[PDB]
RNA sequence: GCUCCACACAGAUGGAUACGAAUAAGGCGUCCUUGUGGCGUCGCUGAACCAUAGCAGGCUAGCAACGGUGCACUUGGCGGAAAGGCCUUGGGUGCUUGCUGGCGAAUUGCAAUGCGUGGGGAUAAAUCAUUUGUAUACGACUUAGA
RNA sequence: AGCGAAACCACAGCCAAGGGAACGGGCUUGGCAGAAUCAGCGGGG
RNA sequence: GCCCUGAAAAUGGAUGGCGCUCAAGCGUGUUACCUAUACUCUACCGUCAGGGUUGAUAUGAUGCCCUGACGAGUAGGCAGG
RNA sequence: GAAAUUGUUGAAAGGGAAGGGCAUUUGAUCAGACAUGGUGUUUUGUGCCCUCUGCUCCUUGUGGGUAGGGGAAUCUCGCAU
């Protein structure tokens, strides 16, 4: 399952971005520049808002050979 | 704490090693007065000494059932050097100011001496039994 | 997989079925065995018969009571057959037959629970078609076991008390097997199905 | 303040903070069944004839609490 | 150093033969010589015995875990030869050197830049 | 809400060895469900966990771990080697290894 | 055992998911002429089934159902093979992902699972010692005694 | 109740079968095996 | 060809055991797999052989190297500790 | 003041044998830096620094030892802050 990703500014951040010398101020408003130039695009797929925030598990015969993702 | 214990030890005794081994065992660990009375009791051929180690040829008797035990014998001998010490260290616990009444052989203890002859050492110690305690809120 | 694999005799070679209950344990797979009496073997009865009290005569000289002890009881019989392959003696062995339990009949808490098979050894599926078998329970009395009935009978019970359960079960399914027919077909299911399920 | 030389505790240091009154000490003992309140507990002293004793004495009165 | 990591080869001790069974018979190691002895005629189960291939990695030989070169140190002259190797060899201080003497040897030591493989020996605080 | 279970539960079967001779180093290991060599080369080279408690806390648990890799087939059955940096310890023999799913391929 | 003090702390990780008998036969569904009866249908693997989304699973707003389910209670019934469990009635209280919401997750920094003691007190009994002999190499056994 | 040796001592001591060589006592495959101890035979080595 | 018979006793008894019968037996064929101190490869030890190295080498030329092969062993021989 | 050997205590193991080798687990236990910088700049303050005046030991310039003053507004030459 694959979204749309165009609509996202990601040049931002290279290896640089995560240096470390309570949370920085500077870091959280680009989550949410990101996050709703995103939720929009995963809105248009059924389902996809509840897929993502749900935990992905094994479960009893799911032999992860045959699996498919 | 040595500040409640006193010891009594006897040395190169004409005693039979292996008896002594058995009548010290079988008092290991008592409180001092039953301790006493108990080897009263074997002198009167009332309890028996439940030998363990060296015991073969022993005639089985029910007073060995008190133990554990089907083997037992009416040592004289020994005792008679057991509870010559047992009196010792209770001498020397009244000397150290001690109560008498809450005593009890912690360690007693012994082993060969130089010798055909087979005599043996002897120390038992002996301490008071601590208790007595309470609390707030 | 499942803790406890409470297995079931009934149409088993008693050999073969033995052999995997036993890998079984050795791996660490508490099994339990049931209706013991219903195992079966290989060849006519007059046969096992004998390749038994021979076994049977076996026993010690000089003290005939501390030696291979002739035990009756199917269970057993079939027990034996097992700590047989097993390096029974060694605490891997012995920390086997530990996982094991052989009852005849099929008491509680069993009765109220699954069993299954063990393919790879039913009468029906490896014994070409018309052969001789023999059947324990015969086998064991033949020999001494004293109670054939007892099971037997204080089985029927069982049988019964059960059969009656079903039932009650097949009743309800149905319904079921009913409501989710109708309530099949809207929408919802559709989609499902696309999927497959 | 406490040191250690080996995984054994050894010194024991009680320097009083302005002007500076300051002691040092060498424990031998140390052990470990009372399990103790949070009651505040009673001072006793014993033997202290010398004046380098009621200076020491002079330490602990002070060091531990006045309170019990 | 940026040593090579130190192979082994052999951890266990060389034990002899049946050194475990009599107490006269010691743990220092000797052949076997007779010859209807199965340890001298290397069959399976039996003990190893010392050969040349556990022979160490020249390298590496000598070296301690900390990838130094054990030296005995006796006093502060002795020492100070090692003023060029400090990357190389431990100053290890010889036993019988008091504590009066230690004392100074440490002093020379830690200005130098040696590990002395054997500090707080004899001394306390 | 039922499962946090992201690995495969195999159990460890012996030491590899002879009729005689075992070699401890390598672990034989039943995986579940999973049958061939085809099936097996899947699990190749994923990081193994036993796991066990031990009487002792140590680091705020008493809860203990040892890890290793899967790292070729065994007959055919799917039995699969596996090494781990101390050995699994043998009393082990019949006890369930957690085998997990990183590092992916997929 | 009850009571008073003093201390001490062979491998779980969604579900063992209940007919019996046969296998040159069987389920399952339906009509009854109630049968070794007819018609329909299934099997060729559990690859199923049932559970399964939420900080390792939070805090709050409604809609639609009148159900699902957890928990101590309560009514009645069943289970003796190793019953030591399995159902049900009634109410209370949570939860509901059936539907839609509104908030929080970071920094854990790119992997390293995340119920006995040692003394007391009260009271049940056994043993020793004594007595008897149906017993006896010694034990053990049998008796009797507030 | 006391006193109190010596000879002796590689080590232990359950059966059944197999272990080629008038070699079975440790090995192989089984049967098995619960601590502790006293009294018999005249039983075998 | 397989099968029964094609005699052998006497302490209980052994395809090694359990057990096996459209085999886990017999005959044959095909593939897959298991494992030795065997073979291949890499590192290491040591020994032997061949060599390099001085108007001197960022370590004792009785040094410091380079290449290759080899490694059971009693009496016995030689050598280093 | 060794070893055999003996007692006591604590831990551990023990279904008709124990000790040994390969490997790990658990239990108890032991280690586990008087490590603390490095570099590049910047205030100052000093000296074996600059500079004024010297005194002395010896062998060849490519020398060694050590006084008296002054001065940082040049100087990182060293060393402390």
């Amino acid at each position: 399952t694959k979204v749309s990703v165009e609509g996202v500014n990601v040049e931002k951040f290279n290896v640089e971005y995560f240096a470390k010398e309570e949370i920085k101020a500077e870091r959280v408003e680009d989550q949410k520049v990101v996050d709703k130039a995103l939720i929009a695009e995963i809105k248009k797929t059924p389902l996809l808002k509840q897929y993502l925030s749900a935990s992905f598990s094994l479960k009893n015969g799911d032999k992860p050979h045959m699996l498919k993702f | 704490n040595p500040a409640k214990s006193a010891s009594a030890r006897g040395s190169y005794l004409r005693v039979s090693f292996k008896n002594t081994r058995e009548t010290a065992q079988a008092i290991n660990g008592w409180e001092l007065t039953k301790a006493q009375k108990y080897l009263e009791q074997v002198l009167d051929h009332q309890r028996a000494i439940p030998f363990r180690r060296f015991n073969s040829s022993i005639g089985r008797t029910a007073q060995g059932k008190e133990f554990g035990v089907t083997k037992a014998r009416w040592p004289a001998k020994s005792v008679k050097f057991v509870q010559g010490l047992l009196q010792n260290a209770a001498a020397n616990a009244e000397a150290k100011g001690l109560d008498a009444t809450k005593l009890y052989v912690s360690h007693i203890q012994v082993n060969q001496a130089p010798k055909e002859s087979s005599p043996s050492h002897i120390e038992l110690v002996v301490t008071e039994k601590e208790e007595a305690v309470a609390k707030a809120a | 997989v499942e803790p406890v694999v409470v297995i079931d005799g009934k149409g088993h070679l008693v050999g073969r079925l033995a052999s995997v209950v036993a890998k079984q344990l050795l791996n660490g797979q508490k099994i339990v065995v049931v209706r013991a009496e219903e195992l079966n073997i290989s060849g006519e009865f007059f046969r096992n018969k004998l390749k038994y009290h021979d076994f049977l005569r076996k026993a010690t000289a000089f003290n005939k009571t501390r030696g291979p002890f002739h035990f009756r009881a199917p269970s057993r019989i079939f027990y034996k057959a097992l700590r047989g392959m097993v390096s029974h003696k060694t605490a891997r062995g012995k920390a086997a037959l530990e996982r094991l339990k052989v009852f005849e009949g099929i008491p509680p808490p069993y009765d109220k629970k699954k069993r299954v098979v063990v393919p790879q050894a039913l009468r029906v599926l490896r014994l070409k078609p018309g052969r001789k078998y023999t059947t324990l329970g015969k086998l064991s009395t033949s020999v001494g076991w004293k109670y054939e009935d007892v099971v037997a009978k204080l089985e029927a019970k069982r049988k019964v008390s059960s059969a009656e359960y079903y039932a009650k079960k097949r009743a309800f399914t149905k319904k079921v097997a009913s409501a989710n027919a109708t309530a099949a077909e809207s929408d919802v299911a559709k989609q499902l199905a696309a999927l497959g399920y | 303040i406490i040191n250690e030389d080996k995984k054994k505790v050894t010194g024991l240091t009680f320097i009083h903070l302005p002007e500076g009154p300051t002691f040092y000490f060498k424990l031998s003992s140390f052990v470990e069944h009372g399990r103790p309140t949070s009651h505040i507990p009673e001072l006793i002293l014993n033997n202290f004839q010398t004046r380098l004793g009621q200076t020491v004495g002079r330490l602990f009165q002070s060091i531990l609490p006045q309170n019990p | 150093l940026p040593h090579p990591k130190i192979v082994k080869k052999h951890t266990k001790k060389f034990k002899r033969h049946h050194s475990d069974r009599y107490h006269r018979v010691a743990e220092n190691w000797r052949k076997q010589k007779g010859i209807d002895s199965v340890v001298r005629r290397r069959f399976r189960g039996n003990i190893s015995q010392p050969k040349i291939g556990y022979g160490s990695n020249k390298k590496t030989k000598f070296l301690s875990p900390s990838g130094h070169k054990t030296f005995l140190v006796a006093n502060v002259k002795d020492l100070e030869t090692l003023t060029m190797h400090t990357k190389t060899y431990a100053a290890e201080i010889a036993h019988n050197i008091s504590a009066k003497n230690r004392v100074v040897i440490l002093a020379r030591a830690k200005a130098l830049g040696i590990k002395v493989t054997n500090p707080k020996g004899r001394l306390a605080l | 809400a039922e499962s946090h279970r992201l690995y495969v539960k195999g159990k460890h079967l012996s030491y590899q060895r002879s009729k005689r001779v075992n070699n401890p180093n390598v672990s034989l290991i039943k995986i579940e469900g999973v049958a061939t060599p085809q099936d097996a080369q899947f699990y190749l080279g994923k990081r193994i966990a036993y796991v066990y408690r031990a009487s002792k806390e140590v680091r705020g648990s008493k809860i203990r771990v040892m890890w290793g890799k899967v790292t070729r087939t065994h007959g055919n059955s799917g039995v699969v080697r596996a090494t781990f940096r101390n050995n699994l310890p043998a009393k082990t023999f019949g006890a369930s290894v957690r085998i997990f799913l990183y590092p992916s391929n997929i």
